């Protein structure tokens, strides 16, 4: 359905979005 | 300053899909 594939999209957004933030928590401990 | 500023931006942008997200998986269960 069409309501489950922007569920998968979401989920891929906020996927991208938390690599940024690990990526972000790691510079700041150095 | 620069980089807390993004993480603080990515925790408000988060935040806002996962509740877009709840209100999707509520949806998908009608």
């Amino acid at each position: 359905g069409q309501l489950e594939q922007e569920l998968a999209a979401l989920d891929q957004e906020i996927a991208a979005l938390e690599q940024e933030r690990a990526a972000l928590e790691w510079q700041i401990q150095g | 300053g620069q980089l807390k500023q993004r993480l603080a931006a990515l925790d408000q942008r988060i935040a806002a899909l996962k509740q877009r997200r709840a209100a999707l998986k509520w949806q998908i269960q009608g």
